[PDB]
């Protein structure tokens, strides 16, 4: 069979710096009767069927933007953007179809952010969950723009990381900054033996992990 | 661009359909008329120059068909019907140019038998190791086997009946043949205009430079390469011309057929003119050989 | 132009048997192959198979050829998928793309809306809103966020606001995942805290698959 691996799977731009995806595919799927060069990229918008941008690798749909262009041969190719722009944020995955209908991992592109100043905020859980027969412990971490981010639990000092929940945020149009929030769910008659509860994150932006501590 | 007319209809293929099968029948009922059987058990007792050409035709056809394809930067349905019409065994329109040039003509029609009846196993063996990277499906099914067997059946039965009537009545032959030959005339106008009914418009589907240097090379690389390994194996000159002359021509019905099973007519629009002007091609070359061969014997 | 219509969001239990439509009217059917193309959240595309109605010929990926089955309809114009085989982890999206055949499919030009298959136990229950509420001994600051945690909801159908609060301002809603069957998903909210006691605050979870409408505002420790 035949896999194919895009490089970068992650990139930012602001707004005309021109961005290159890469994909370098197994082996030559490059027809040798006709030169076609088979091979498709497609764009993903969230929430969006894909959309066909580029097929046999050089040539367009009609009617797409004239920034995309696309060049490569034999293994070796590279889709390019003239200018990006706000709708230009998608998932490409250049799929290929010389043997097998294959797709890539594919790429994100994102927007990027001068800096980031995330905030951590650690709620405990309600009484009356409590007289439901569970608790359920929260903290989250509000506008931070690098995705390179980790959350750790100190319980009476001794690392758990059991029954961790995490979910992210889609990045919200706003601002290319977003947020973050994990959960610890526990059964009863072993939340208030433990107490502590202090949580850390671990951010790129500050060499020393940010650390909020729990008493009662 | 369209197929002309509606070809859902029709109106009157049928007729050329019944037309070319009585002329058929007609044409294998002279050839049966004409042989005789002892000589095709001699035949079948020393069959080396039989098999070697029957396999040495199996082996270059496909392969030049699938060379043509590749230099000629064919697409893949174009691809997919010069390798299936170039491996195709060997029709009637072989054993008509045989009476043209009047060389050993048991041999031919034992060749062409042997031929299609190889050919049945053949196809599926021939289609699925030369299609690597056209038509990715294995189409061993899409092959036509009723066609074939019913081709055996009307090649071997007029054959069958004249050889029987010359071997036991030998004074009626040349009376009924002549009678043959005016109802050839008939049927051959017939055919004409019939096909002016199905003439559509086959400029558009000549693509000058492919289609024109394969069917230009196709027949002509067959007739040449079947020549010179019959000059090389030692055969007779009779034997010599039959030999190239089978090996060249083919058949067309099987592959028009295939395609239109496989493919949608769409996608195959043009291409169902490419069997009848490749057939158009090969009598284009082979009464011209016939009128090089006379003057050949001239001198 | 040409478009492509799914049948739309599908809830199945585990003991499979499951059916999708994809209909095509914008061309003529026979002329072009069909594709399946599946879609974990997250994941990427992956590739299932294809048929073409013309002679019904259908190919597979080796993955998906156990579970995998694809018929087409001349007189509806239409292509069915069958999987027979479902795990709760084969809830995705899954989508019926358009390409041209002459003897190697070359692209998918045209896709349908896509439709979302999950699998699960269902039994779907009432969501239950539980508050957060800082005050154990913290300075809190200049401002405050709050937020109220949803409990045991199964159908994705849930929306949560602040009609109290600080509206499309200053929100973040965490997507659900998956996770013992029932899921669940938080929102937050930050607001100043000089003006936080002066005017009340409160969340509401509107469940449209059920029939239930929770509002509550959180109290301070």
């Amino acid at each position: 069979d035949i896999v194919m691996t895009q490089s970068p799977s992650s990139l930012a731009v602001s707004a005309g710096e021109k961005v290159t995806m890469s994909c370098k595919s197994s082996q030559s799927l490059f027809n040798s009767r006709t030169r076609r060069n088979y091979l498709a990229w497609y764009q993903q918008k969230p929430g969006q069927s894909p959309k066909l941008l580029i097929y046999w690798a050089s040539t367009r749909e009609s009617g797409v933007p004239d920034r995309f262009t696309g060049s490569g041969s034999g293994t070796d190719f590279t889709l390019t953007i003239s200018s990006v722009q706000a709708e230009d944020l998608a998932v490409y995955y250049c799929k290929q179809s010389y043997y097998l209908l294959t797709f890539g991992a594919g790429t994100k592109l994102e927007l990027k952010r001068a800096d980031a100043a995330p905030t951590v905020s650690i709620f405990p859980p309600s009484s009356e969950q409590l007289t439901s027969g569970g608790a359920s412990v929260v903290c989250f971490l509000n506008n931070f723009y690098p995705k390179d981010i980790n959350v750790k639990w100190k319980i009476d000092g001794s690392e758990r990381q059991n029954g961790v929940l995490n979910s992210w945020t889609d990045q919200d149009s706003k601002d290319s900054t977003y947020s973050m929030s994990s959960t610890l769910t526990l059964t009863k008659d072993e939340y208030e033996r433990h107490n502590s509860y202090t949580c850390e994150a671990t951010h790129k932006t500050s060499t020393s992990p940010i650390v909020k501590s729990f008493n009662r | 661009f369209s197929l002309p007319h509606n070809f859902g209809k029709r109106p009157t293929d049928r007729a050329l359909s019944v037309i070319l099968v009585i002329m058929l029948l007609t044409i294998m009922l002279s050839l049966g008329c004409t042989m005789e059987f002892s000589k095709i058990k001699a035949h079948f007792w020393r069959p080396k120059g039989l098999a070697v050409a029957l396999v040495a035709q199996f082996g270059i056809m496909p392969l030049t068909a699938f060379g043509l394809g590749k230099f000629f930067q064919l697409n893949n349905v174009e691809a997919l019907a010069i390798l299936i019409c170039g491996c195709s065994p060997g029709g009637n329109l072989s054993n008509v140019f045989a009476l043209a040039i009047k060389g050993d003509m048991n041999l031919s029609i034992v060749m062409t038998t042997c031929s299609t009846f190889f050919a049945l196993g053949m196809m599926p063996l021939l289609l699925y190791l030369y299609s690597r990277g056209i038509y990715d499906g294995s189409l061993k099914d899409k092959v036509p086997y009723g066609g074939i067997m019913i081709s055996l059946i009307l090649i071997l039965i007029p054959c069958t009946i004249g050889i029987i009537l010359k071997s036991k009545r030998p004074q009626y032959v040349r009376y009924v043949t002549k009678g043959g030959i005016i109802l050839l005339l008939l049927c051959s106008v017939a055919v004409v205009v019939l096909s002016a009914i199905n003439v559509g418009k086959s400029i558009l589907f000549v693509m000058t430079p492919h289609l024109l240097a394969t069917s230009s090379l196709m027949p002509f690389i067959g007739f040449l390469l079947g020549y010179l390994l019959s000059a090389l194996f030692c055969l007779n000159g009779r034997c010599k011309r039959t030999v190239s002359m089978e090996t060249g021509c083919a058949n067309i019905q099987l592959c028009s057929t295939i395609l239109n099973v496989t493919f949608p007519p769409e996608v195959i629009g043009p291409l169902f003119f490419f069997p009848l002007l490749y057939m158009i091609f090969q009598v284009g070359e082979g009464l011209l050989l016939v009128a090089i061969f006379r003057c050949y014997e001239k001198f | 132009e040409v478009q492509l219509q799914q049948s739309g969001p599908e809830l199945v239990k585990p003991g499979a048997s499951v059916k999708m439509s994809c209909k095509a009217s914008g061309y003529t059917f026979t002329s072009y192959i069909i594709h399946w193309v599946k879609q974990k959240p997250g994941q990427g595309l992956e590739w299932i198979g294809y048929i073409n109605p013309y002679n019904d010929g259908t190919k597979y990926n080796e993955k998906f050829k156990g579970k995998g089955t694809l018929t087409s309809d001349k007189s509806s114009s239409t292509a069915y998928m069958e999987l027979s085989s479902l795990t709760s982890e084969d809830s995705a999206v899954y989508y019926c793309a358009r390409s041209y055949y002459d003897g190697i499919p070359h692209y998918f030009d045209y896709w349908g809306q896509g439709t979302t298959l999950t699998v699960s136990s269902a039994k779907t229950t009432p969501p239950s809103v539980y508050p957060l509420a800082p005050g154990c001994g913290d300075t809190t600051g200049s401002s405050v966020t709050l937020g109220c945690l949803v409990k045991g909801y199964f159908p994705e159908s849930v929306t949560v606001t602040w009609n109290s609060g600080s509206l499309s301002s200053s929100v973040h809603t965490f997507p659900a995942l998956l996770q013992s069957g029932l899921y669940t998903m938080s929102s937050s909210v930050t607001v100043p805290s000089s003006t936080w006691p002066s005017q009340t605050v409160t969340c509401s979870v509107a469940h449209p698959a059920s029939s239930t409408t929770v509002d509550k505002k959180l109290e301070p420790s």
